[PDB]
DNA sequence: TGGGTTTTCTTTTCTCTTGGCGGTATGCAC
RNA sequence: GAAAAG
DNA sequence: GTGCATACCGCCAAGAGAAAAGAAAACCCA
């Protein structure tokens, strides 16, 4: 592959084209060309960048020189070089003889002019000026007409993308003009790139000390602003002078943004530093990402694509508007592409070392540039300028990491000032408008900010390569499901927010999930003070997390907002805003409801009652009629919880999910007291959850008859749970061991419940060790208050031994399929290639697990950073991690496929569908329709030979190259050794009441 | 596991642990008596010997010899590195608290200025020598575990590779690091014997094991240096030795808001003073001169949040 | 064949070891 | 050092 | 033509910070 210095120089040239510093890039070109030993690094793209730049300027004088440099270097001109030549001849309006001669040279060169136009990435302005250049030579040249957009014709996605049948597509309850206004609001919010929200803490009394603290912080911030401006100017002059003496600098990378914007960004990251401090590499990553995002937004602002996206979005909103009717109903992506689609300039991100040195330089600039007086606590004494941030080495085992900890007087001034505002990025806030439809892995969730289709912890990763080398119609289902999940309009439950604010502003209630303030922390004998500081710091961390969450919830109290959605590498869907979403804690799910409601209908109140009994955590093993009768028995408690949440009998606090139970009690209380229960418009999301859903999929692929009955794939009157069966086996083993007088059984007694055994039984069907189950049950025993805490370790070992003894001779097909997946992953990862597979909806999935962690040490003023070069510099795959990842990753990919099929086929029936993982939420009116569609999509997904098609795909891709056959023949034995299905008529899943419940 | 099983100079080590003849019969907490020959040689001296053992597989020999010596050998099953175990509730018979030891033996706590009440002999682990040095150093600076009961001398075998790593001074720039300064301020190492690998028959590239006789020093704790703020001093040492080529100014600009030039002017060391050329006593008095500064309030930036991030 | 190392998978809040010396290749002064 | 979701 | 200065890279180190209280099993390394 390309060298690191080659990548850095190419990024330098490309940034010069963006910053209009074409004279500077030509200077490095002639410096690196006039001398020999570094000229072996220059490639064709490096010359074509400056070629295209001089083309946009219409300068023949330098372009002929660069062409002479290309000819002298010994490398042949490519398509983009002649495209740049045609561009520069077309821009200058010069006569037809030269364009005729050069296009004759193009024809003599033999490469197609249509290949210059098509399948090679150019801007539309470049295409237009090449068209203007060619129209003087050949006025009879015409580009091929635009083909109609292709339609995905896969069997799972053939009911969708079908012109026949009646479709009742959902429409938002907002009109067209209000949606356009919210688009304007979100466009302004993303242009500003930051959001300021009011804190939910009670405001401090504005005394003299508070105002003097605020004035001191203000004058320090002004001094830091001026100092950072001076430091940034000195750095840019040093980089410009360092460039002039022939070295690759970062100079165009710091002129991408304005000086004020960079200084303000550094001040913002300085403001949001925790008192403990952050890693230097973390600050480098975050600073580089913020700079890249602001570069993208600024480039789209200057280039004029904001107005194009605006004019296209006002036309696109007519499909989803209540009062606007399209001539033919279709999906949001299909309507986005049916109109004139604006061109999305694919902006290549910076290389990982370039990002690292940019963030490292900006972090070092923040550390050196900011000065403070001697101590902010009592600053009246004579002051030496000490740094605001300190670079302290923090030590964990042999490892030594650099941490930028703020000075404690700066910290003390920060909590003494009591700043009433909090600042978020525009990416970290829920969108105010419907998101852009997912039309490509590039054009995605947000209006202007770049957003990945697949979340990746690593910087440069091969996921987008599979997302772009796929067939164009392969990703249509996943992108449409992402658009559908992002199109759900959310609304904050104000009453639950009022009660959580009541508990948060006062002394918190940790029983209900509201963090207590650290000022109420409790205060041999010498160890107790350190223990109290540890407890106070834990409550400091959790309350700060809640401070972000409830502030962002208060910011969205009276506005309809949207949660844009992404995937991971194996397909599971997450909302992009991290703080306030529906995948969070019980409080966060309680605050959220649907912004559009449905009338309950003849059997909608029953679903609300069943959902409430499910949220109580009681009557879990009981049938639906028993849950409904139980809800009728506790009706007075339901009304007392709804009417008097904190001043009543407090029935809702005893529920397993208390705040969700309280919100559902309020919904049932308003529904029953209505005059017509069927006519009550309900906005509460009712949840249907899978019972052992990984085991449900294992029994679906295995076609077993015993495990499928255990995980409710066979119809039954009562629900079936394997967790309670294992719990009963462990409890009778505990009774036998307590009979013998063993101490651990006497300590445990009745403490073995479903919850302590649930995650381990859930996990044993993946490649878990006994150490993982040990920690799994040790955490569950540690969170129990009534358990004696000196017995946690030995009871954990005993309980793990009885749990793994209990699962013997159980789930035979599941263990067979998991062993086959683990064996196949081990034989793939023993070779060089990592494990790849294609989902039944067509999504390619690869695992980013590689052994080599390159040091990639970068010298600098403060220290040398250590980052793993993730852009395939790591080569050897991590065999153990591939083995331990593949059996869960496949099952979760099939989870994603089932979820996307259910969403896409509930969209055609007019159902609002959102999904936590194996938890499908819809309106209480249409729970039965969602259940029926979920069962049919489960049948259609699992009527496909997923194991057999996986085996044929794996043999076709990873077992067909000749040079590996002698080593892969055993793998050819493994891949074609899938277990037999057996006898289980899977159509009975359509009659299973307790499939999802 | 390394075990002493040779009669060579066993009487010589016995005369080493005799000390002054006028002393009373002095308790010897021998650690891991595997073969029991060294315990027999120690019992030939006539003083009381208490065996602390991790090898319960061959347990009856020690107590069987103990009843023959009329109860002088009070054998109690315990491993020395495992006293006061780490976040553990249920006390197993291998690992037990020091209060259990000292309540069984009747011997009690004394003030730090008092005389030595007790002697320990035993092994370091074959590989975990550095970690066990850190356990004993943490128990010595924070006067807990054994060292709560007094100024407990402990005499054991040390590896050759880590010996001069503990005896290093200003000089030997390759091997001079934190544990040297941490121990040598309160340790009093004197090498008693220099035996090679041949006599040490491990029970089932020569390594020469030296007897280092750790004694806590009386003048360890001051007004500034306390058993509370010893982690701050430990962090000073490891931060200063993180960059060995750097100077004291470079590390103390990151360690304290105090001007390091003024602190070095007070201590008497120049501004060009490098970390590897500074005395172990100078580290302690550097900590004491930073600690006694009364004009400022925030004197250090170390806090337990620096354990992670 | 005996011993070091990690231990089911993501996502997020609060989120990667650094340094120093020697070994080798290459350009420059004489 | 902790917490939350599947 | 020969020797010296400079840049880049592999490696193994310790404050491998303790916790070596504690379980033991497979995968990889010497
Ligand atoms: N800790 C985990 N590790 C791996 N996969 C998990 C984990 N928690 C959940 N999952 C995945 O999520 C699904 C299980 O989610 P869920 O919490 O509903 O559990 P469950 O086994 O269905 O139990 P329940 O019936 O109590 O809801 C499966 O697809 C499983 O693979
Ligand atoms: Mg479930």
């Amino acid at each position: 592959q390309l060298s690191g210095q080659q990548q850095r120089l190419l990024a330098f040239f490309k940034c010069c084209l963006l910053t209009d510093q074409l004279p500077l890039a030509h200077h490095l070109l002639v410096v690196h060309h006039g001398q020999r030993q570094k000229r072996k690094l220059l490639t064709l793209d490096m010359y074509n960048a400056v070629m295209l730049g001089w083309a946009r300027q219409g300068a023949f004088k330098e372009l002929v020189y660069v062409l002479f440099m290309v000819k002298d270097a010994g490398l042949t001109p490519d398509l983009l070089s002649y495209a740049a030549a045609l561009q520069c001849m077309g821009r200058q309006d010069q006569d037809a003889g030269t364009i005729e001669r050069c296009l004759e040279q193009m024809s003599q060169e033999g490469l197609k002019l249509q290949a210059l136009f098509t399948a090679v990435l150019l801007s539309e302005e470049d295409r237009a000026t090449v068209l203007k250049a060619v129209h003087k030579v050949k006025p009879t040249f015409s580009l091929p007409p635009q083909l109609p957009p292709p339609v995905n014709t896969s069997k799972l996605l053939r009911d969708v993308y079908a012109k026949d049948g009646r479709v009742s597509y959902p429409k938002l309850h907002l009109p067209l003009k209000t949606l356009q206004c919210l688009f304007e609001k979100q466009l302004h919010m993303e242009l500003a790139s930051r959001v300021c929200v009011v804190s939910v803490e009670k405001p401090t009394l504005p005394s003299k000390e508070v105002k003097h603290a605020r004035k001191t912080l203000k004058t320090l911030r002004d001094q830091w602003e001026k100092a950072l401006c001076r430091a940034l100017r000195e750095t840019k002059n040093r980089l410009e002078r360092e460039v002039y003496e022939g070295r690759f600098s970062l100079y165009p990378f710091l002129c991408l943004l304005d000086e004020r914007e960079v200084v303000r960004m550094l001040l913002q990251v300085l403001q949001a530093l925790p008192a403990q401090g952050e890693s230097f590499t973390t600050l480098a990553r975050e600073l580089s990402a913020r700079t890249f995002s602001r570069h993208v937004v600024q480039r789209q602002r200057v280039s004029g694509q904001v107005q194009a996206l605006q004019n296209h979005y006002r036309k696109y909103l007519c499909l989803l508007a209540s009062d606007a009717e399209v001539p033919e109903p279709c999906l949001p992506r299909q309507y986005w592409e049916e109109l004139g689609a604006p061109e999305a300039l694919r902006e290549q991100p910076w290389p990982l070392p370039v990002q690292m040195e940019l963030g490292k330089l900006l972090a070092e600039m923040l550390v050196q540039a900011t000065q403070m007086p001697c101590s902010l606590d009592k600053p009246h004494r004579s002051s030496r300028l000490v740094p605001v941030l300190y670079h302290v080495y923090s030590f964990r085992n042999v490892q030594q990491i650099g941490i930028l900890k703020p000075h404690p007087a700066y910290v003390q001034l920060l909590e003494k000032a009591a700043e009433p505002t909090l600042t978020f990025e525009a990416v970290d806030v829920p969108m105010l408008c419907p998101p852009l439809p997912w039309t490509s892995p590039h054009s995605g969730a947000f209006l202007l900010s770049p957003t990945k289709l697949m979340r990746t912890v690593e910087g440069a990763t091969q996921h987008q390569e599979l997302l772009e080398t796929c067939p164009p119609t392969a990703l249509h289902g996943a992108l449409d499901a992402l658009t559908q999940l992002g199109n759900c309009a959310w609304r904050v439950n104000g009453r639950v927010l009022d009660l959580v604010l009541q508990l948060f502003q006062a002394k918190g209630c940790p029983q209900l999930g509201v963090p207590a303030p650290p000022s109420e922390a409790p205060q041999e004998l010498r160890r107790e003070l350190a223990h109290c500081q540890k407890v106070a710091r834990e409550m400091h961390s959790l309350r700060a997390e809640a401070l972000y969450r409830l502030s962002l919830a208060q910011h969205l109290r009276d506005r309809v907002f949207w949660l844009p959605h992404n995937m991971d590498f194996r397909g599971r869907t997450y909302p992009c805003p991290p703080h306030f979403n529906h995948l969070g804690s019980d409080v966060a799910r309680a605050l959220l409801e649907f912004a559009q409601g449905r009338p309950l209908g003849p059997h909608g109140l029953d679903w609300l009652k069943i959902h409430l009994v499910n949220l109580t955590g009681l009557k879990k093993r009981e049938p639906l009629r028993k849950r409904l009768a139980f809800a009728e028995e506790v009706m007075d408690d339901i009304l007392d919880s709804a009417d008097q949440p904190l001043t009543g009998r407090k029935w809702w606090m005893g529920a397993e999910e208390p705040w969700q139970t309280l919100a559902c009690c309020m919904e049932v209380a308003n529904a029953v007291r209505a005059s017509d229960p069927a006519a009550y418009v309900s906005h509460l999301p009712v949840h249907q959850d899978g019972s052992c859903n990984g085991l449900q999929h294992y029994a679906a692929l295995g076609r077993d008859s015993v495990g499928a009955a255990s995980v409710n794939l066979e119809p039954s009157d009562v629900p079936q749970d394997v967790y309670s069966g294992v719990a009963a086996q462990v409890e009778v083993f505990r009774r036998q061991d307590a009979q013998r007088g063993m101490r651990v059984a006497q300590v445990l007694e009745g403490f073995i419940t479903r919850k302590v055994v649930k995650q381990t039984v859930m996990t044993v069907v993946y490649g878990v060790t006994r150490y993982g189950g040990r920690l799994q049950i040790e955490k569950r025993l540690r969170e129990l208050s009534d358990f004696p805490q000196e017995f946690v370790w030995e009871a954990s070992h005993y309980l793990v031994r009885q749990v793994f003894k209990s699962l013997q001779e159980m789930f035979s097909g599941t263990r067979a399929i998991q062993h086959w997946l683990t064996e196949s992953a081990r034989l793939i990862s023993h070779m060089g290639s990592v494990v790849e597979w294609v989902t039944p909806l067509g999504v390619p999935v690869i695992q980013p697990y590689r052994l080599d962690s390159k040091v990639k040490q970068i010298g600098g003023g403060i220290q040398s950073i250590t980052y793993t070069h993730n852009g395939d510099i790591s080569r050897k795959p991590n065999t153990r991690k591939q083995k331990n990842g593949f059996p869960p990753n496949f099952i979760h990919s099939l989870d994603s496929s089932h979820m996307m099929l259910t969403a896409l086929h509930c969209y055609r029936k007019g159902l609002t569908f959102v999904s936590v993982h194996d938890c499908y939420w819809t309106h209480a009116a249409d729970v039965s329709v969602m259940n029926q569609v979920c069962r049919e999509q489960f049948v259609r997904l699992h009527s496909e030979p997923i194991l057999q098609d996986l085996s044929r795909f794996l043999v076709k891709r990873f077992c067909s190259e000749p040079q590996k056959i002698l080593e892969a023949s055993q793998l050819k034995e493994t891949l074609q050794a899938v277990p037999k299905p057996g006898a289980f008529d899977l159509e009975q899943v359509k009659r299973s009441t307790y499939f999802f419940s | 596991k390394r075990y002493v099983t040779d009669r060579r100079l066993a009487e010589t080590l016995a005369q080493i642990y005799l000390g002054k003849p006028s002393r009373p019969p002095h308790l010897l907490l021998e650690c891991n008596p595997g073969p029991g020959i060294l315990t027999q040689a120690l019992l030939e001296a006539g003083a009381k010997v208490v065996a602390l053992e991790s090898d319960k597989t061959f347990i009856p020999h020690l107590e069987s010899l103990g009843k023959n010596l009329d109860g002088k050998l009070r054998v109690i099953h315990c491993d020395f590195f495992k006293l006061d175990p780490r976040s553990g509730g249920v006390i197993k018979p291998p690992a037990m608290s020091s209060r259990g030891l000292f309540k069984n033996l009747g011997i009690e706590a004394v003030p730090w200025t008092a005389d030595i009440p007790l002697k320990v002999v035993g092994m370091f682990p074959s590989r975990g020598e550095k970690r066990a040095l850190w356990k004993l150093a943490y128990d010595l600076y924070s006067c807990t575990s054994i060292y709560k009961f007094g100024r407990i001398e402990v005499n054991m075998f040390i590896g050759e590779k880590e010996f001069q790593k503990l005896m290093a001074d200003p000089g030997n720039p390759d091997l001079y690091h934190v544990l040297s300064v941490i121990w040598q301020l309160a340790c009093e190492i004197k090498v008693l014997h220099m035996e090679p690998w041949s006599s040490f028959d491990i029970y089932t590239l020569q390594q020469k094991l030296y007897l280092i006789q750790m004694i806590p020093r009386q003048n360890l704790f001051t007004k500034n240096l306390t058993p509370m703020n010893y982690n701050i001093f430990f962090h000073l040492l490891k931060h200063c030795f993180g960059r060995r080529s750097a100077t004291v100014i470079d590390h103390l600009r990151s360690l304290t808001p105090l001007d390091a030039r003024d602190i070095l002017m007070q201590i008497g060391k120049q501004e060009d003073e490098k970390v590897v050329n500074m005395h172990p006593q100078d580290f302690k008095t550097l900590f004491e001169t930073i600690e006694r500064s009364k004009d400022c309030a925030y004197k250090w930036l170390y806090d337990e949040t620096l354990e992670d991030r």
